[PDB]
């Protein structure tokens, strides 16, 4: 545990309930997924967190993109400077 | 009347500040603090546009029931049924 990038990938695994990550840097880059995730989704998630926060008036409000449905709900957090894709089940 | 009753008050709401109806990205009806401005109606059109338009292969075509938007005092609740767009605007807890 010296911290690094891909532990917390397979470390927020363990959780039954998280059922894939994926990150992304408003790139559209994937820079590792687990789980349902992968590359094509790296740019979407990129877009829908990048236009969520022209609704911040103004920044510090950083809007959790949650986003329910059927499968899975799936927040979205702009977050560390790296936009962090959480699915998890409720 | 009874410990289980009008007396129990029940759990409250939190308070809406805004409402909003997009239909074909145009606004059909908007109150609160969703104006008339365009900056919600249009930015969460394409928020809506994009945000639909992801599929994940595993549930294939529909890319979500509902989609909130949580900011640190208030947030976004969306909804489409057939191109008609709802955002409820409203408190966190």
């Amino acid at each position: 545990m010296e911290a690094t990038l891909e532990q917390h990938l397979e470390d927020t695994m363990k959780n039954p309930s998280i059922v894939g990550v994926l990150c992304t840097d408003s790139q559209g880059l994937n820079l590792g997924c687990r789980g349902t995730l992968s590359d094509e989704h790296a740019g979407v998630i990129s877009v829908l967190a990048q236009q969520a926060a022209k609704l911040t008036s103004d920044p510090t409000d950083i809007p959790v993109v949650c986003l329910e449905s059927d499968n899975g709900n799936i927040m979205i957090q702009k977050h560390d400077g790296i936009t962090v894709a959480v699915h998890k089940m409720a | 009347s009874m410990t289980s009753a009008l007396t129990q008050g029940l759990e409250r709401i939190p308070d809406q500040l805004g409402y909003l109806v997009l239909s074909e990205g145009a606004v059909l009806a908007s109150s609160g603090d969703l104006e008339n401005d365009e900056q919600a109606a249009s930015a969460i059109s394409e928020l809506v546009s994009t945000a639909c338009g992801f599929r994940l292969h595993r549930g294939m075509n529909v890319p979500f029931k509902r989609l909130s938007v949580v900011f640190g005092e208030h947030t976004l609740l969306v909804t489409v049924s057939g191109q008609r767009v709802f955002v409820v605007k409203r408190q966190n807890r």
